[PDB]
RNA sequence: UUUGUCACCCUGCU
RNA sequence: AGUAGAAACAAGGGUGUUUUUUAU
């Protein structure tokens, strides 16, 4: 097991036994996030001027087990430096590259589901159809619509705890589910989810936005209702009108 | 023929054009070397525009402090400051009566947030003033400095992760002779006195502002520290939450619901008697307003506010005031010397402007320095009355709301009625009375109250129109507002973020300035083509069957040569684009998912690749930016994580400085909040909480999982022995 | 609870009458609101008031403008004295080896004098320049003798190259404990610049921004292919539009700037310790099909230590030309003027010949300066946003499309400019490329200036606009408002024509 | 000029 | 020189090693 072996050799030499036996748990919050970096003023101009160097981004240390030195005409794919306050290596553009080009292949059976509210826009366009233009006046008023269906009447509570009994199910703590709804939800994601290998984060930002309503003040001229809004540019102008029913 | 663009206003009504005047495709101004000066300047007009207060040294500083506070009337219309304390009250006990119940609902919403918050929540923000570091250093490296300080001298108290701790830790830690503190200079130790201390932590730090649009001359800004950041906080949320009760503000909401409250309170005022009546409409701004407005007002409107309540509640909500009220500013970075004869350049710093020779200075520095100098104490300068940019913002819209809600009906007494809506400087003003000689008494009475309290409203960038037309912000109003493309024309472009957030933000700023900002077909068609003709240039991403020599083209070439379907390669791998105004709603990859073949969906949707970083919750798919009108925002964004989702590096100018120390820490938290992250895999999602060791909690759950997984589902027998070995020789080694 | 220092903080910080913050509670506590505003406001005195003098049609009073010396040339590159030397080659722009295009370019002209000078620089050495010409040339010599034309070149490091490259010559930093007891020491100056007073060649050089040419300068088009009507309607707007703008010169403007600040900002995030030579190439496409490549000069780059934004990395620029100066030397102020040949252009059957000239200059640019030149594409948006608000403003009142007649069969016309007769107007196309000049110069000559004199003449335009509309405007300050518009206009050639402009409007509108 | 003969690192918002 | 405008840039930090010597 590397954890313990990765334990037992950290707290072996001084300078990090003190450390993790002098830190509380209720304070590990406070030193992540004990940086010596600056969050920038200025993106544009840094992405502008650091696209002309030679190690721009930074990639994961097991690079220089999963990706070669230099490739097939002699390009430098990766940097034997270390980054700023970590052990990430710098590695240039290159190599992102040759990883789509040649690298290692995986399946992508569960991409659909962990990413079903975005496949419904892509597979609700392409089964909808067209009409008339009428060039007329538009007349707006300002009104506040939900951005998102909304899949369930809930709020936040019962979110977390579904969310926290399909993605970590071991750690929910104490309290259990109660109604029918969250028992059925729980159950089809246990069981279209098994053997997932996508990072439990994802999956959990995936299910908050895709069963979570959030509201938006808009200008309306038409109807109000939540498939109609996300084709909202199209549909209505300010002096001209498309007709639309998407499917 | 001369042509003369401006001749167009002969034909074209001024608001239908007004997007042609905003100079928005060059440059911003900037600064250059110190601030110094401004500083000067700004202390000095402070103590200027009121000069007719009283004079004390405060016994714990010994600092000379001035009150212009019920000090005597003004008599000419220059910018005063000599605020009442009746006129303040009066506006708030008639803004209570306007609104019933305002003060007692806020203050039970904000007594549940006292009661509850915990103190990690003071790890997000800009950056702060360190005192052991006497610099700028962002939330967590202050926060962890401040507590490591605080419980190596005996205060121990914050342990309950509650924030109304810290404040009882920060209070007490006034009341000491002596405050060691350590320095990374190996390390050394030295002894801070009380009153020195106190200087330290009654200090702001100053710097010239940068990137700002519409002026000629520079400005300054200001920094607080750690000890006063609390309370400012639980001000803030109190007057958030009035704010958000009272129709005639502005501040705490977005563009969309300010234009509606715009449009009503016109049409209000429109249509209830139609000809017996008259309307004028008063556009400006205010002067000098974080000149004026000192905080033994904000004081007196605190202690208002929290009337009838408990006792802790106005004692933790009256402690940022007092602060505030005895602060003393920083004064920038120094001078630069030059001598023209032997080619010789130095830096003095601030701490010299008490004792330097003044033989090197031209005649406003001088005569800055001379004015200055009976106020510089250990190169702080004694501050007390007025505020500074960087400061309680809501409580000035409060004030501001309460003195335009004075103009009711049953309060003017005789015909007048003003309306309107504020936000901070910026007002705007609407009068009636049913003659030409109301309009003047309307405006006369507006003027002279708002002089009562200190908001000096200024001349020259006012005027006075009939209503139907005027200007709030930037938004322009004819019969209905304008719509102004060049305010938001400057995000257009790049952002810098990587590979995948570019994309979607890009097409999305379209959309939603299509949706708003009333853009049109053609034009959002030609920003798409221009748009992808930068992204391809500043990524070196061009399509794949050019002779356009860049690095990332021996390659793409290759990605280009063995595929199937060339109309599935992203953008990013040099292939088309399938983007249109449908098309506008919907992620790149998941637009060209059925046209990939298989081995491409596989590498780069590879969900092991060494390049996706995810650290946290509160930072996936989502990234701040910097507009032109405003502060940073954070917008939200639809991506797909795959490879191309990267982080660009770090500066690294710091190995070259002394402070080296503070990477060598932050290495080994990492080295150790990763492990933690492996033995509770739910860490990122929800914080965790106890009063154990770390080491304690990673023993307890690594037994449970020897005998849970891997020996109650029958796997190998063998390797729990050595499991449980390493488990005691790791409890052992802690010498307990 | 507040006990210690804080109980003391606290009982100084209160009005000046009191001196416990208990009994300053129990003031404020039971205070009824009694009427003291109202009894305040009779004891202020009557010297404070909003006295409103009404803006009248007798009101407004030309906009001052400076005196002194006349202005001078302030920009990256020529613009309407540029030559360029041009060949016929199958490419597309961002294609190529620029060095190779350079010497085709360099044998396409025939007649090479020995070149001297025609204008000195006053300021400046002057051997210098004409030593850096004499050596480009033995450099595109030696790199046309060379097997394979590589994509930089360094330039060895002379004498006449630092000085105008200014290499060694930032002053030394030492300490204050050591040169505390030398004279002539003091601060940096702190002054106001040098003021200035218009010329006539800022208003002829915007006049050549706005006609036509004879080739196709920008090409747009690679999107996804229509599917709703919309679509349509949108791409013959966009075909209009961009058939008008194509041969404006606001483009090639446009693409030499583009060109200049990719070139120089990647040379200069590469190699911060050597001379590079970067030619200055565009690429167009004729009418009638053709496609042809053309040199417009060549840049050196010296040393780019960048740190901050706003730190300067410097450059000599050379140009050709057929312009004399001696027409206007007040125009080119700062260049060092030569003549390096004769040109031949032969008519019907007699000739002209005419010397031809190289325009040198020292000149220099910062970090956050070519980022926002490198983004020059966004005028175009600029321009056009507002003829689609104009069309889809006519076609609303009607409910038909108004595309069509817009740019072919014309009864609408808009005042664009004046002339010895008076105002005249013109087609939609013609605002289409005044708008377009208008936002380019807005990039090619961006100061502080233009930011206050903008901001501060809005307030102009508005109350105009205002008495236009018999909506009675007032004022209670007018000479505070002009004081502020004159503290902006100080040296800066296209600030001031931007005033001139105003007091022509002022003129025409309230006549 | 100097007690010298020559090298070496680092950093580009800290 | 030049950039630039109310003050700056025209690079900024550390590491070395040492009583006359016969030869290429």
């Amino acid at each position: 097991m590397e954890r313990i072996k990765e334990l037992r050799n950290l707290m072996s030499q001084s300078r990090t036994r003190e450390i993790l036996t002098k830190t509380t748990v209720d304070h590990m919050a406070i030193i992540k996030k004990y940086t010596s970096g600056r969050q920038e003023k200025n993106p544009s101009l840094r992405m502008k001027w650091m696209m002309a160097m030679k190690y721009p981004i930074t990639a994961d240390k097991r690079i220089t087990e999963m990706v070669p030195e230099r490739n097939e005409q002699g390009q430098t794919l990766w940097s034997k430096m270390s980054d700023a306050g970590s052990d990430r290596v710098m590695v240039s553009p290159l190599a992102v590259t040759w990883w789509n080009r040649n690298g290692p292949v995986t399946s992508t059976v569960h991409y659909p589901k962990v990413y079903k509210t975005y496949f419904d826009k892509v597979e609700r366009l392409k089964h909808g159809t067209f009409g008339p233009v009428h060039f007329r006046n538009q007349v707006k008023i300002r009104r506040r619509v939900d951005i998102n269906p909304g899949h369930a009447d809930l709020s936040a509570k019962e979110a977390q705890d579904v969310i926290m009994e399909v993605v970590f199910p071991n750690e929910v703590g104490a309290r259990i589910l109660t109604s029918e709804s969250q028992l059925t939800i729980t159950k089809e994601k246990k069981e279209e989810l098994q053997d997932c290998k996508i990072s439990p984060l994802m999956v959990a930002y995936m299910l908050e936005r895709e069963l979570v309503r959030k509201t938006r003040f808009l200008p309306v001229a038409g109807g109000t209702s939540s498939v109609y809004i996300e084709v909202l540019h199209l549909t209505q102008g300010t002096c001209w009108e498309q007709m639309y029913t998407p499917g | 023929m001369d042509v003369n663009p401006t001749l167009l206003f002969l034909k074209v009504p001024a608001q239908n054009a007004i997007s042609t005047t905003f100079p928005y495709t060059g440059d911003p101004p900037y600064s250059h070397g110190t601030g110094t000066g401004y500083t000067m300047d700004t202390v000095n007009r402070t103590h200027q525009y009121s000069e007719k207060g009283k004079w004390t040294t405060n016994t714990e500083t010994g600092a000379p402090q001035l009150n212009p506070i019920d000090g005597p009337l003004p008599e000419d219309n220059e910018p005063s400051g000599y605020a009442q304390t009746d006129c303040v009250l009066e506006a708030m006990a008639f803004l209570e009566e306007s609104h019933p119940g305002i003060f007692e609902n806020s203050c039970l919403e904000t007594m549940e947030v006292v009661q509850q918050t915990r103190v990690d929540r003071l790890t997000q923000g800009r950056q702060t003033y360190d005192w052991t570091l006497n610099r700028n250093q962002p939330a967590a490296t202050a926060l962890a400095n401040t507590i490591e300080v605080f419980r190596s001298n005996g205060l121990t108290a914050n342990e309950s992760g509650r924030l109304i701790d810290f404040l009882k830790d920060v209070i007490e830690s006034m009341d000491k002779e002596e405050m060691e503190i350590t320095t990374h200079f190996g390390k050394k130790k030295q002894r801070v006195n009380k009153r020195s201390y106190l200087i330290r932590a009654l200090t702001l730090n100053t710097m010239t502002k940068d990137a700002e649009r519409g002026k000629l001359k520079r400005r300054a800004i200001a920094t607080p520290g750690m000890q006063i950041r609390g309370f400012v906080y639980f001000v803030e949320t109190l007057a958030r939450s009035i704010c958000e009760k009272l129709e005639q503000s502005g501040l705490p909401v977005g563009g969309n619901e300010k234009k509606a409250k715009l449009a009503n309170v016109v049409r209000k005022m429109m249509t209830n008697s139609q000809d017996t009546e008259l309307s004028f409409t008063i556009t400006g701004d205010n002067t000098k307003w974080n000149e004026n407005q000192n905080p033994r007002m904000f004081l007196a409107m605190i202690t208002y506010i929290t009337k009838n309540q408990p006792e802790w509640f106005r004692n933790i909500l009256s402690i940022a005031p007092i602060m505030f009220s005895n602060k003393m500013a920083r004064l920038g970075k120094g001078y630069m010397f030059e001598s023209k004869r032997m080619k010789l350049r130095t830096q003095i710093p601030a701490e010299m402007l008490a004792s330097i020779d003044l033989k090197y200075f031209n005649e406003s520095t001088r005569k800055k320095i001379e004015k200055i100098r009976p106020l510089l104490i250990d190169g702080t300068a004694s501050l007390s009355p007025g505020m500074m940019m960087g400061m309680f913002n809501m409580l000035s819209t409060v004030l501001g709301v309460s003195i335009l809600n004075l103009g009711q009906k049953k309060y003017t007494k005789t015909t007048y009625w003003w309306d309107g809506l504020q936000s901070s400087d910026d007002f705007a003003l609407i009068v009636n009375a049913p003659n030409h000689e109301g309009i003047q008494a309307g405006v006369d009475r507006f003027y002279r109250t708002c002089k009562l309290v200190g908001i000096n409203m200024s001349k020259k960038k006012s005027y006075i129109n009939r209503t139907g037309t005027f200007e709030f912000t930037s938004f322009f109003y004819r019969y209905g507002f304008v719509a102004n493309f060049s305010m938001e024309l400057p995000s257009f472009g790049v952002s810098g973020i990587n590979e995948s957030a570019d994309m979607s933000i890009g097409v999305t700023v379209i959309k939603n300035n299509m949706i708003n900002n009333d853009l049109g077909p053609a034009t959002a068609q030609m920003a798409l083509q221009l748009f992808i003709k930068d992204y391809r240039y500043t990524y070196r991403c061009h399509r794949g069957d050019t002779q356009i020599q860049t690095r990332r083209s021996f390659e793409l070439k290759k990605l280009w040569e063995q595929t199937r379907s060339k109309a599935g390669l992203l953008v990013s791998d040099g292939g088309p684009n399938l983007y249109n105004i449908r098309n506008l709603h919907i992620p790149e990859v998941c637009l060209k998912w059925e046209l990939m073949d298989e081995d491409y969906q596989g590498r780069l949707c590879n969900p092991l690749n060494p390049f996706v970083s995810h650290k946290e919750i509160e930072s996936v798919n989502n990234a701040v930016v910097m507009p032109a009108h405003g502060p940073a925002k954070s917008m939200e964004y639809d991506a797909v994580a795959t490879t191309h989702s990267w982080i660009p590096k770090r500066n690294r100018s710091i190995l070259n400085t002394s402070q080296r120390g503070i990477l060598e820490d932050e290495q080994m938290y990492q080295k150790c909040c990763n492990l933690f992250e492996k033995f509770f895999p739910s860490s990122s999602y929800r914080r965790p909480v106890g009063i154990s060791s770390m080491v304690e909690a990673m023993v307890s759950r690594a037994r449970i999982d020897a005998r849970i997984d891997f020996e109650s589902g029958r796997i190998k027998k063998e390797e729990f022995s050595e499991i449980m070995k390493i488990c005691s020789t790791i409890e052992e080694l802690r010498r307990q | 609870e507040i006990t210690g220092t804080m109980r003391r903080l606290a009982d100084q910080s209160l009005p000046p009458n009191f001196s416990c913050l208990e009994n300053f509670r129990a003031y404020v506590d039971g205070f009824e609101p009694n009427g003291c505003i109202e009894g305040k406001l009779s004891q202020m005195s009557k010297e404070v008031n909003a006295k409103i003098e009404p803006f009248l049609k007798t009101t407004p009073r030309p906009i001052k403008l400076p005196d002194g010396p006349p202005c001078f040339q302030r920009s990256k590159f020529l613009l309407m004295d540029a030559l360029k030397l041009s060949i016929e080659d199958p490419s597309h722009e961002g294609e190529g080896i620029p060095l190779y295009d350079a010497i085709k370019c360099m044998r396409t002209f025939f007649g090479w004098k020995e070149p001297y000078i025609v204008k000195p620089h006053e300021r400046g050495i002057n051997s210098n320049y004409l030593l850096s010409w004499k050596q480009v040339l033995a450099e595109l010599q030696d790199i046309e003798n060379e097997e394979k034309i590589p994509r930089t070149k360094n330039m060895k490091k002379t004498s006449q190259l630092k000085w105008a490259l200014g290499e060694n010559m930032a002053p030394e930093k030492v300490d204050f404990d050591n040169c505390r007891d030398i004279s002539d020491l003091k601060q940096y100056d702190s002054d106001e610049p040098e003021l200035r007073s218009l010329s006539s060649w800022i208003q002829n050089e915007f006049n050549k921004a706005c006609e036509l040419t004879d080739s196709i300068w920008i090409e747009l088009d690679e999107i996804g292919e229509d599917v709703a009507p919309i679509e349509y309607i949108a791409s013959m707007r966009r075909n209009y539009f961009t058939a008008e703008v194509s041969h404006c010169r606001a483009t090639e403007y446009i693409m030499k700037g583009v060109y200049i600040n990719t070139a120089l900002l990647n040379a200069s995030c590469a190699a911060m310790d050597d001379f590079q030579l970067i030619p200055m190439i565009s690429k167009c496409r004729t009418k009638e099909g053709r496609r042809k490549t053309n040199l417009y000069g060549f840049i050196i780059k010296g040393r780019s230590h960048l740190r901050n934004d706003t730190d300067v990395v410097n450059f000599v620029s050379m140009e050709f030309s057929l312009t004399d100066p001696r027409l206007e030397p007040h125009k080119w102020e700062k260049y060092c003027v030569l003549e390096i040949g004769d040109m031949l252009l032969r008519s019907a059957i007699g000739q002209m010949s005419r010397p031809m000239f190289l325009y040198v200059r020292t000149n220099g640019t910062s970090k956050i300066k070519m980022k926002w030149g490198m983004e020059m594409r966004r005028c175009l948006l600029q321009s056009l946003q507002q003829i689609e608000s104009m069309i889809e403003a006519e076609s609303s009142v009607k409910e038909k499309d108004m595309t069509k007649e817009f740019f072919e069969n014309k009864s609408e016309t808009w005042p664009i400019g004046e002339s010895p007769k008076g105002v005249e107007e013109g087609s939609i196309g013609k605002v289409c490329r005044t708008l377009l000049a208008k936002s380019v110069f807005n990039s090619l000559y961006a100061s502080p200036q233009l930011e206050g004199f903008s901001a501060e003449s809005r307030k102009l335009l508005l109350v105009v606009q205002a008495l236009r509309d018999n909506l009675e405007p007032g004022t209670f300050d007018l000479g505070g408002l002009y004081e502020a518009i004159e503290e902006c206009l100080i040296n800066d050639p296209w600030v001031l024509l931007n005033a001139s402009w105003f007091n022509s409007f002022l003129t025409h509108a309230l006549r």
